[PDB]
């Protein structure tokens, strides 16, 4: 059916202001350690572990906002290269990201540390633009 | 050909996606896909008979609670899931997705589903739970609680082996 997808499309509209929320619930990943990354990565990343929380929500943007920039947005960071794994696989378990944390080591934790607190600074560009968007 | 309406629901990373993609598609995602909403469909044969499954897929997260009945009118059967990996999300089988799905929907049949069969007997798996004092769901453990929410069937499956993956849905099936 050609109106499943207005319909799919119409409640991803719908969607938008819960991404926010989601998003809200990404917030700690702005002030997460290198050692909190290891030992809390499972956690993050099933449930609405601020991971998961953030995939959820930028997919949910890149579908259904009506704004192409943001849109374009999300999906640069979703695709975007954390310790060489896209962002978009981090926010889940049993793949690559969890296998990739469980052998880290010190200085590759740092960076994908350092990168996700780089990811929270456009989060906020984003949400900015969603939040106009909403209103 | 009868036209069935299943949906899926069930905390985030339960599996929920994987089990419908491998059944759908019979090939285990080859990456993770973030649900906020999606449906797929499939053209069965059950008991000799020619099936169009339309699959329903949610978002287990609370910040998309008001999002999840737009995917319940005239649903036929629903699949309450839970991974066999994390207790966490059995609890709210209790807690949140008997109740939800018999507020909305009190007549249609559910079927339990328990969720990643194959790490139950992983190694890995057993000895980070053990480090959090927690151990798998038992299958004991789950008929009893489908007996308890009233579930026609307590099924349990594996969406990366595939094992009890085309049962879930034949018995989905079957039950309406
Ligand atoms: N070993 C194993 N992992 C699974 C299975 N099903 C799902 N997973 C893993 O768990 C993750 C979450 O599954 P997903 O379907 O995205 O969760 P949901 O859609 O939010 O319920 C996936 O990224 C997989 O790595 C399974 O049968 N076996
Ligand atoms: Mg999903
Ligand atoms: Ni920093
Ligand atoms: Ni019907
Ligand atoms: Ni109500």
């Amino acid at each position: 059916a050609s109106s499943a997808v207005v319909f799919k499309q119409m409640v991803l509209q719908q969607a938008l202001p819960m991404t926010l929320k989601g998003l809200d619930k990404a917030s700690e990943l702005a002030t997460l350690t290198p050692e909190g990354l290891a030992r809390e990565h499972s956690r993050l990343a099933s449930g609405d572990g601020a991971l998961r929380s953030l995939s959820t929500a930028l997919a949910g943007i890149r579908a259904g906002s009506q704004v192409e920039e943001s849109r374009i947005q999300a999906g640069r960071l979703l695709e975007r290269s954390i310790g060489g794994i896209a962002l978009q696989q981090w926010g889940t378990t049993g793949g690559a990201a969890s296998q990739l944390v469980l052998d880290a080591s010190p200085e590759l934790r740092r960076e994908i540390t350092d990168q996700l607190h780089q990811v929270m600074s456009e989060v906020a560009l984003l949400r900015q633009a969603v939040e106009s968007e909403v209103s | 050909p009868q036209a069935i309406k299943c949906v899926v629901v069930g905390d985030g990373a339960v599996g929920k996606t994987c089990l419908l993609i491998s059944y759908t598609t019979n090939a285990f995602p080859g990456e993770y896909i973030p649900t906020v909403f999606d449906n797929y469909s499939a053209n069965v044969m059950v008991d000799g008979k020619p099936v169009n499954l339309g699959l329903w897929d949610t978002a287990g997260q609370e910040d998309y609670d008001r999002l999840r009945p737009l995917s319940y009118p005239q649903t036929d059967v629903f699949l309450i899931c839970f991974s066999l990996v994390s207790p966490a999300s059995f609890e709210n089988v209790r807690a949140k997705w008997y109740p939800e799905v018999r507020h909305h929907c009190p007549n249609t049949p559910i079927i339990l589903v328990g969720t990643k069969l194959d790490l139950r007997d992983d190694k890995d798996t057993i000895e980070k739970l053990k480090e959090k004092k927690l151990t798998p769901i038992t299958y004991p453990q789950g008929l009893a609680m489908a007996k308890e929410i009233g579930a026609v069937k307590y099924l349990e499956c594996s969406a990366l082996t595939q094992r009890g993956l085309k049962t879930v849905f034949d018995e989905a099936i079957r039950a309406v």
